[PDB]
């Protein structure tokens, strides 16, 4: 189990899921603010 | 007016331009059943299009004369929306990230091969050093004012 | 009886030689041949590989620094 | 230096067809050599410049056209069934000229008698710069 | 003419990088400190101890020619 | 005397080289300058091919065996016809 938790924590993988939810966060962000181009809160 | 650039909210080749784009979308638009879904979707970008057209009709936003938007990043705050705090966002990020990374490295630097911990990371030590962000201007400046941030003859080795 | 020249054990070592990887360099002495005829006695580990893929070599004593 | 020559002599050749890696007129006008060894037993050895063929038992004689074939397959000989053996150089006047050994004893291990020819006693980063020793025929390393 | 302008002043900047790194580089770095004794053009140092392609200055000024005909195209 | 072959005192008398020669230039010779009293020697500088390999070996410092390259010959150059 633990050989399975240090083989998760190899950089590949989790880059991959970092990368992955960055993403999500981003394209979710830009769903809900159509073509936010600019800062128009101040 | 920035040299004569006049906002879109009273230019015309703005107009112009929307009324092209829509004219073209709603062209193509007649040719399904006014209920398909990928019409309904069509339609729904004609909308979406409409209200961004209407909401750079809203910021200042100076505008070229061929109809489309021109940035102004020359300092002054009345046209910021665009560089300033966009960029003193980004610049926070920025810090964020490399002030983590730092500290991350400068920590795991204390083992006995760090390699091993630089290519499989301490993900528990990475999930506790990580929130840290909030610290990044001030922390580094501390360390600037205490002089542990850089090094003055050591090059080699560490 | 005679005093055995070089650092003792575990001294890390400042490089003072110039046409080596590791000029101002952290190493470790790991020990130094008593002989008065040798003409580069001690050898240092390192924490870092160089070109060549080694991780060790000999020196003087004027080319060192015994750091603390 | 009791260390003498043997004078290669005029021994059999290995059973080979003949092939496109022979010599060449460069042999025949300048210089070409010949390894000379003796052999345990009829083996297969592959030949530097292609293909492979049969010792023969006793002395062989072997002609080839520069020094770096004739060394390689002298090492594959010392590695693969460990037998020793000499090369010669020839020259088209008819000398005959002993190289390898030159004791009979291998360059790999000390052997006292032979001379310095090209030290220098100072470490690399001791040498100097060429605005040093320039307009001279004098160079660094020298 | 502000973007082309920026793209001019990128290939200015590497051209120059290119050059001052040829020229400050040519006495010898860590890979080979004693390049000074090798004069000016040489094919390398040798493939062993990771490589030594195209490490003359004579190469730097090579790598740079390409960097700048691409700027003044 | 086509290439040149250096040796320096760095030399820790290991014999990597002499062993890695594919032309037999170098050689071993008796010196108080090491545990293994043992320096380079290269008499043997004409069938000096140039290939650094003997040099690619060499596990000192930086190196303690150079290579310089000179003028070229009929057999510094490898060839065969
Ligand atoms: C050449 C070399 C020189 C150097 C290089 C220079 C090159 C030039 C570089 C220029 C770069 C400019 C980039 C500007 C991007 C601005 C992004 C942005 O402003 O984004 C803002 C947009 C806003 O979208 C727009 O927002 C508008 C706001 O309307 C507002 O305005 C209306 C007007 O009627 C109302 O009055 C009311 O005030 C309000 O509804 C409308 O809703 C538009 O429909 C909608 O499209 O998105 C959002 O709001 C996102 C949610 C808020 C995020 C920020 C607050 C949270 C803090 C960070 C938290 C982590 C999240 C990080 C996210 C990072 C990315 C954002
Ligand atoms: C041949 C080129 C080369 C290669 C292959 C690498 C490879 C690597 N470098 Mg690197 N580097 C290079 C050249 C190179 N470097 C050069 C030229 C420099 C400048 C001198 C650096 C400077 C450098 C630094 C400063 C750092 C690296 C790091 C790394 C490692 C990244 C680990 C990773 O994926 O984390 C994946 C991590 C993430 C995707 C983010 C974490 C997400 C968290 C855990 C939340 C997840 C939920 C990896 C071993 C980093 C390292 O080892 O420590 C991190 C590091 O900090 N490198
Ligand atoms: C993994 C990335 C990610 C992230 C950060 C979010 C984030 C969000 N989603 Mg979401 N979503 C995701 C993936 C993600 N979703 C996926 C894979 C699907 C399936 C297609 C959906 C389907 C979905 C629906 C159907 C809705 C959301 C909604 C929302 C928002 C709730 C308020 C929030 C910003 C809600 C929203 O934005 O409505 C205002 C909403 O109704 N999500
Ligand atoms: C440093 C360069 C740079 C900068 C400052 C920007 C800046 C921006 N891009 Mg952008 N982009 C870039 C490079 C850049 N881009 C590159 C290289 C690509 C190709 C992959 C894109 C592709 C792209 C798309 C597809 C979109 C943006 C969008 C945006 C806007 C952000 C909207 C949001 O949600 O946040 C913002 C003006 C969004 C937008 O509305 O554009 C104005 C959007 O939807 N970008
Ligand atoms: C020397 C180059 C330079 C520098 C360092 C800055 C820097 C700055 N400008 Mg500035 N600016 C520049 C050129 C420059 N700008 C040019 C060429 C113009 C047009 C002639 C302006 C017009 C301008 C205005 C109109 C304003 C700034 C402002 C500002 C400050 C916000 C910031 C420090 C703002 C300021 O003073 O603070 C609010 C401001 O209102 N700038
Ligand atoms: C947090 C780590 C970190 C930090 C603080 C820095 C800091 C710096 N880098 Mg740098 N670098 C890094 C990582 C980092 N680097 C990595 C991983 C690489 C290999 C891809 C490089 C490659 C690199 C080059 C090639 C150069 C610099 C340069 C510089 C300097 C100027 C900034 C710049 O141009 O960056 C530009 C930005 C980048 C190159 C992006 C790299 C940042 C990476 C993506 C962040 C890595 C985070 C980590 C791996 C993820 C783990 C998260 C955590 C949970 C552990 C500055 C001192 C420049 C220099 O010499 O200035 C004098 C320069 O020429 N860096
Ligand atoms: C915070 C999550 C956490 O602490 O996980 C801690 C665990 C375990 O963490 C791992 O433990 C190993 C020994 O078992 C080693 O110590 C590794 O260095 C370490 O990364 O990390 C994970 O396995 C999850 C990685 C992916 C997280 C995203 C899941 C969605
Ligand atoms: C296996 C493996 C690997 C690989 C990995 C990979 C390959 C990964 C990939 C990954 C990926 C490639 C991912 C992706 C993702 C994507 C996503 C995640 C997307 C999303 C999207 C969305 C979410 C959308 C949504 C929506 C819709 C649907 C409609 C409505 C609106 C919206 C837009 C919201 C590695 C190398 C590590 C190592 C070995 C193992
Ligand atoms: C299944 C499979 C396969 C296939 C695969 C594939 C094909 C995949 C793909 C994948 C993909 C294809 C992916 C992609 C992804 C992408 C993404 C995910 C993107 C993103 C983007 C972004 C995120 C952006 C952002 C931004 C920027 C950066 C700029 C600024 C702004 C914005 C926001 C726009 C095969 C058979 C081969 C094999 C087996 C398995
Ligand atoms: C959303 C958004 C935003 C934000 C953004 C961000 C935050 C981003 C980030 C980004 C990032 C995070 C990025 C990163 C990047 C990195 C990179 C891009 C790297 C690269 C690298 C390279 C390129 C390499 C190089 C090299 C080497 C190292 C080797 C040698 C040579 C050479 C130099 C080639 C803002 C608010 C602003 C606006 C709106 C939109
Ligand atoms: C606003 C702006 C402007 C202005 C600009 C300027 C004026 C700039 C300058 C700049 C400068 C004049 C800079 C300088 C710098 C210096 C130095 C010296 C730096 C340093 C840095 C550092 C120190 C950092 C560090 C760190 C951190 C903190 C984080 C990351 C990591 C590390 C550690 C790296 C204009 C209007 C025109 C345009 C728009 C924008
Ligand atoms: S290519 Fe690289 S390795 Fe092959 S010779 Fe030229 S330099 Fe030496
Ligand atoms: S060049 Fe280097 S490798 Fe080739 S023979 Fe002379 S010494 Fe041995
Ligand atoms: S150089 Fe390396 S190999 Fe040649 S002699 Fe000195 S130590 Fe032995």
């Amino acid at each position: 189990m633990r050989d399975i938790k240090t083989y998760l924590s190899v950089a590949p993988v989790l880059s991959t899921l970092w990368f992955g939810a960055l993403a999500g966060l981003l394209i979710e962000i830009n769903r809900l603010f159509p073509d936010a181009l600019s800062f128009p809160f101040f | 007016d920035i040299a004569g650039l006049t906002p879109c909210k009273e230019s015309k080749a703005f107009a112009k331009r929307e009324k092209q784009s829509v004219k073209k979308l709603n062209s193509s638009l007649k040719k399904y059943a006014p209920d398909s879904a990928p019409a309904l979707a069509i339609q729904a970008t004609i909308d979406k299009t409409k209200r961004r057209f209407e909401n750079y009709g809203k910021f200042g936003l100076l505008c070229g004369s061929d109809g489309l938007p021109h940035l102004i990043v020359s300092g002054d705050q009345r046209h910021w929306g665009e560089f300033i705090t966009p960029g003193v966002l980004f610049l926070y990020i920025a810090g964020w990230i490399g002030w983590v990374g730092r500290s991350y490295l400068i920590a795991v630097s204390g083992e006995k091969k760090p390699a091993m911990r630089e290519i499989i990371i301490d993900v528990e030590l990475a999930a506790r050093i990580i929130p840290r962000g909030f610290i990044w201007p001030v922390a580094a400046y501390r360390e600037l004012i205490n002089g542990d941030l850089v090094v003055d003859d050591a090059d080699i080795g560490y | 009886k005679p005093p055995p020249r070089g650092p003792k054990r575990g001294t890390k070592v400042k490089i003072l030689r110039r046409e080596s990887y590791w000029y101002n360099g952290t190493g470790s002495v790991v020990t130094v041949d008593q002989d008065p005829n040798t003409r580069y006695p001690v050898v240092v580990r390192f924490a870092k590989v160089n070109y060549a893929g080694v991780s060790t070599n000999n020196y003087a004593l004027d080319e060192i620094k015994e750091v603390a | 230096g009791f260390v003498p020559p043997q004078l290669d002599p005029s021994t059999p050749s290995p059973i080979f067809g003949g092939s496109t890696g022979g010599l060449l007129r460069k042999a025949q006008v300048e210089e070409f050599y010949v390894i000379t060894w003796t052999s345990p037993k009829e083996q297969v050895f592959e030949m530097p410049t292609g293909g492979a063929a049969i010792m023969r038992e006793g002395p062989n004689l072997l002609k080839l056209a520069r020094k770096e074939q004739c060394l390689a397959l002298g090492n594959r000989l010392r590695s693969k069934y460990k037998i020793a053996y000499q090369f010669y150089r020839v020259f088209p006047n008819g000398e005959v000229q002993y190289l390898h050994p030159k004791d009979g004893v291998y360059p790999e291990k000390v052997n006292a008698g032979r001379q310095g020819v090209g030290q220098n006693f100072r470490s690399i980063g001791k040498n100097v710069s060429p605005i040093e020793v320039k307009f001279t025929g004098k160079n660094s390393f020298d | 003419d502000f973007l082309v302008h920026h793209a001019i002043a990128l290939g200015l900047h590497t051209t120059t990088l290119i050059l001052v790194k040829g020229a400050l580089d040519a006495r010898g770095s860590k890979l080979m400190p004693d390049k000074k004794d090798f004069g000016y053009s040489f094919p390398c140092d040798g493939p062993g101890r990771g490589g030594t392609c195209d490490i003359s200055a004579w190469d730097a000024f090579y790598l740079a020619v390409f960097w700048m005909l691409n700027t003044i195209g | 005397m086509s290439h040149s072959v250096k040796i320096y005192d760095t030399c820790i008398g290991c014999t990597q080289c002499v062993r890695a020669c594919p032309t037999d230039v170098l050689e071993m010779i008796p010196w108080d300058g090491c545990k293994a009293k043992q320096i380079a020697s290269a008499p043997r500088t004409e069938d000096c091919v140039g290939c650094k390999r003997c040099e690619s070996a060499c596990p000192t410092d930086f190196l303690s065996v150079r290579v310089y390259l000179g003028p070229e010959t009929t057999r510094s150059m490898a060839l065969s016809y």
